[PDB]
RNA sequence: UAGUGAACCAGUACCGUGAGGGAAAGGUGAAAAGCACCCCGGAAGGGGAGUGAAAUAGAUCCUGAAACCGUGUGCCUACAACAAGUCAAAGCUCGUUAAUGAGUGAUGGCGUGCCUUUUGUAGAAUGAACCGGCGAGUUACGAUUGCAUGCGAGGUUAAGUC
RNA sequence: UAUCCGGGAGUCAGACUGCGAGUGAUAAGAUCCGUAGUCGAAAGGGAAACAGCCCAGACCACCAGCUAAGGUCCCAAAAUA
RNA sequence: GGUGUAGUGGUAGGAGAGCGUUCUAAGGGCGUUGAAGGUCGAUCGUGAGGACGGCUGGAGCGCUUAGAAGUGAGAAUGCCG
């Protein structure tokens, strides 16, 4: 009741590259996390920003918590389903390509 | 029953001994000193813990080298660069840096592990008869009968 | 006060009120047992047995019989496609020491 | 040349020790108070050095 | 007799020995055939006599 | 009568892995590496249950030697004297006396010295 | 991964000029009652609110293993040479199928994987990237020996008919 | 323990060490026999490490004792006997 | 069942006795008051292995005796994922 979470599943992005941005914001005030994501140029910053803003919207609308006091209690990225692709290579042979996806989760608590 | 005593770090009191190296053969001085540093002289000896005592070796410059060791016993060391072999005689080391002579001899006899290196650090060698460790109230350790 | 007794081909140090584990004794639980081979008795004074202290004995009560944690003997020789596994639980008798003479 | 042995999880994590992002140069914008990058125009109010631009 | 208490005569029935089912059985790996050679092959062996 | 793999395989491999709990990385995670390590663990354990007795007798001897020297005697002389004096206290108990009951150890040493003199 | 190659729009997709070769792929729930409405978002996807016995049964839907990836942390680790364990062990943490408990582990001793093939392999000889599944002395008809049973100088039916 | 009768095999690449020979050069961790051991198929202790050498054959448990080869100044148990 | 004596390294391999898997028969049981399966635990046996609890799971499954086998995987530059 004191925490709200949001999740974006099967988002097309590298889990490792996403975890870079997630590590930046983990365990930080919501305002600080928003600023960091806004000024981080990496692709996953925008994705994580929407998830964090969605989580904050949950904390406020669904559970009527205190936005100012909200902090990022927990955040992580989980591997999603991998789309399989192939790329032709020299001498009539192909090589597999893993088009990865990520499950981005953000949990924000009152304090 | 599994009742054998095992010393704990910090419970055993390490004393301070003064060993006079005057005319004592280098190896025999090193052997007795190494036993003391390891703590083999005390019943509370526990192989996996340090229980030996500190040693202050004085008059290192007067240590005895029997036979022609003074000029023929050679200490080698390789810089690890090709052809980087250096040599220095035991006699020259005694004359110039006798502390290193005693320390090298004792290092060879202590165990070659973390505990052994820590036990070595408790050794203090001083060519000459005076040392700065009077604050530790060290007591003389006659070794005439031990060698 | 304490004593050293010869039990199970082994020597044990015993004090009144201290339980000791020994090789299985052919005695029912809760029964009295006397160790007559007291090779030393110490305390304020010392008694030295040559090999045993004359007319000194230790008395105890058999608290329990039990089995020590299992030990697995697994013997194999590499590259010889041959192994053998064995289990063991050594029986023991726990005795509370009541009196030392 | 090819790896002789596969890299373990511990060694892989050790190597990635330094493979991290960083964020630097953020402080409150004078005009609007929003966090901005120092020496950059504030993306929110479009002010720099106290003037709209 | 009772269908739930059947008992064969002692020594009347034995258990089939299965080879190549682990070392401890004594017939693992080589399955009692030994090491290499003609007799160690599937369908190996020479004609009688 | 088809008998599919079932669960015996998983059960057996999980037993091995539980034995391998605490090992380093793959040596506790993967069955093949785990089994290989557990086998070496068995070999070392059987070997060490014999080396253990050697080590502790060695430890007792060293401690008894130190105590005997403090009493003016070498370990070899002390044990020879004790055998002459008929004392059967073993090295475990002797080491215990040396560390804890120095007075009792001195009494034993005096008897050994007396026997040697005779 | 069985059973037809094919439990499903299979001789299909796909491959080949052609003959020809030839797959993968079953399971929501009792019943769609398949999430009205609200909130974040362009959407996707989520959080509420509902349906339901159950939604961590939400359609990639029964169960949901391992490899692999990640978050949190009780203990340890930046003077150390390590087939990674085993034996010994202080300290710290915890409290069980209550057992002379559990986790971790400073430090000390010992210690060159598994398999195959070899006189001999830690081997700088071979095999295994890891995990899961599948994967190798069987059946028929004869021969012979042991064991067992029935009968016993006897023993026994085969085809075939009911 | 030997025979004998029958069911079931595997083995037909051996190695080194000591001793007696051949071949070799009175070379070889060479080769070929005879002979005994060990390894092979044998862990443990010693020989620094070291299948074949020395001691010795692991059904198990013990934080008990005595010895073999080999050792007792320190690493490292035991004589600065 | 007891005592005593002796013995219990082992490759190729021979003999013996067992564990576990699926199914059949009979008997006797267990299951929406939660089966199988999964996971965790400091549990038991000489071994393969057997229970017992917590959680998950949601419908079948043990046990005794006997019977039949597509009956046990860690390796095949094995096949598939
Ligand atoms: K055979
Ligand atoms: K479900
Ligand atoms: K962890
Ligand atoms: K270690
Ligand atoms: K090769
Ligand atoms: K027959
Ligand atoms: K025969
Ligand atoms: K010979
Ligand atoms: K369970
Ligand atoms: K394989
Ligand atoms: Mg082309
Ligand atoms: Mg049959
Ligand atoms: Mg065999
Ligand atoms: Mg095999
Ligand atoms: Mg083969
Ligand atoms: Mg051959
Ligand atoms: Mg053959
Ligand atoms: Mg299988
Ligand atoms: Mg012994
Ligand atoms: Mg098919
Ligand atoms: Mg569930
Ligand atoms: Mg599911
Ligand atoms: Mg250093
Ligand atoms: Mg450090
Ligand atoms: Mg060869
Ligand atoms: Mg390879
Ligand atoms: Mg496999
Ligand atoms: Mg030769
Ligand atoms: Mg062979
Ligand atoms: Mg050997
Ligand atoms: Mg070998
Ligand atoms: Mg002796
Ligand atoms: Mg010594
Ligand atoms: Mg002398
Ligand atoms: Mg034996
Ligand atoms: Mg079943
Ligand atoms: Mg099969
Ligand atoms: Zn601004």
């Amino acid at each position: 009741i004191t925490s709200a979470k949001a999740t974006a599943k099967t988002v097309r992005t590298s889990p490792r590259k996403a975890r870079l941005v997630i590590d930046l914001i983990r365990g930080k005030s919501v305002a600080d996390a928003i600023s960091i994501l806004k000024f981080t140029p990496n692709k996953s910053a925008g994705i994580i920003e929407k998830v964090l803003m969605s989580a904050v919207a949950n904390a406020e609308n669904n559970f009527d918590l205190d936005v100012e006091s909200l902090v990022v209690s927990e955040a992580f990225v989980n591997e999603g389903p991998t789309m399989k692709r192939f790329r032709p290579r020299a001498k009539g042979s192909a090589s597999p390509i893993n088009k990865r996806t990520s499950h981005i989760t953000v949990v924000v608590t009152e304090k | 029953m599994r009742t054998t005593y095992m010393a704990k770090a910090g419970e055993v009191e390490r004393k301070w001994y003064v060993v006079d190296a005057t005319d004592v053969p280098l190896g025999r001085l090193s052997a007795v000193v190494a036993s003391v540093l390891r703590g083999k002289n005390k019943p509370t000896f526990t192989p996996h813990v340090d229980t030996g005592d500190f040693v202050i070796v004085i008059n290192a410059d007067k240590v005895k080298l029997t036979g022609k060791k003074a000029t023929d016993k050679i200490y080698y060391r390789h810089s690890m660069y090709p052809g980087g072999l250096k040599s220095v005689t035991a006699g020259e080391l005694r004359d110039k840096n006798s502390r290193r002579l005693i320390e090298t001899s004792v290092k060879g006899m202590l165990p070659k592990n973390t505990l052994g290196r820590k036990q070595f650090t408790k050794l203090n060698v001083y060519g000459g008869a005076e040392h700065p460790h009077a604050a530790q109230q060290p007591e003389v350790l006659d070794i005439t009968n031990l060698i | 006060m304490y004593a050293i007794i010869k039990t199970g081909g082994k020597q044990v140090k015993v004090e009144v009120g201290q339980a000791i584990y020994v090789e299985k004794l052919n005695v029912e639980a809760g029964e009295k047992v006397v160790f007559d081979e007291v090779i030393l008795v110490g305390g304020e004074s010392t008694k030295v047995g040559a090999p045993t202290v004359a007319g000194a004995t230790v008395e105890g009560t058999v608290e329990k019989h039990g089995k020590q944690k299992k030990v697995v003997t697994f013997q194999y020789k590499p590259k010889k496609h041959s192994h053998r596994k064995q289990g063991h639980r050594q029986p023991y008798t726990k005795v509370m020491i009541e009196a030392i003479n | 040349a090819v790896p002789a042995r596969r890299t373990s999880k511990a060694k892989k994590a050790k190597r990635r020790t330094h493979y991290k992002l960083t964020i630097k140069g953020l402080n409150a914008c004078s005009n609007c108070g929003e966090m901005k990058k120092s020496h950059h125009v504030c993306p929110a109010c479009g002010h720099y050095d106290g003037k709209d631009v | 007799m009772k269908l739930h208490e059947l008992k064969p005569a002692e020594g009347s029935r034995q258990v089939r020995n299965r080879v190549g089912r682990g070392t401890s059985s004594g017939n693992g790996k080589t399955a009692g055939r030994g090491q290499k050679g003609q007799k160690a092959r599937s369908g190996g062996g020479v004609r009688l006599g | 009568a088809r008998v599919k793999g079932g669960t015996v395989t998983r059960k057996r491999r999980k037993k091995v892995l539980k034995l391998a709990k605490g090992y380093y990385g793959s040596k506790h995670t993967l069955f093949k590496s785990a089994k290989e390590q557990v086998m070496n663990s068995y070999y070392y354990a059987f070997r060490d249950r014999r080396q253990k007795k050697r080590d502790f007798r060695k430890l007792w001897i060293a401690r008894i030697n130190a105590a005997a020297r403090m009493n003016g005697l070498s370990y070899s002389k002390l044990m020879h004297g004790l055998k002459l004096a008929e004392i059967d206290i073993n090295r475990k108990m002797l080491a215990d006396l040396a560390v804890n009951d120095a007075a009792a150890f001195t009494a034993l040493a005096e008897q050994a010295k007396d026997a040697l003199s005779k």
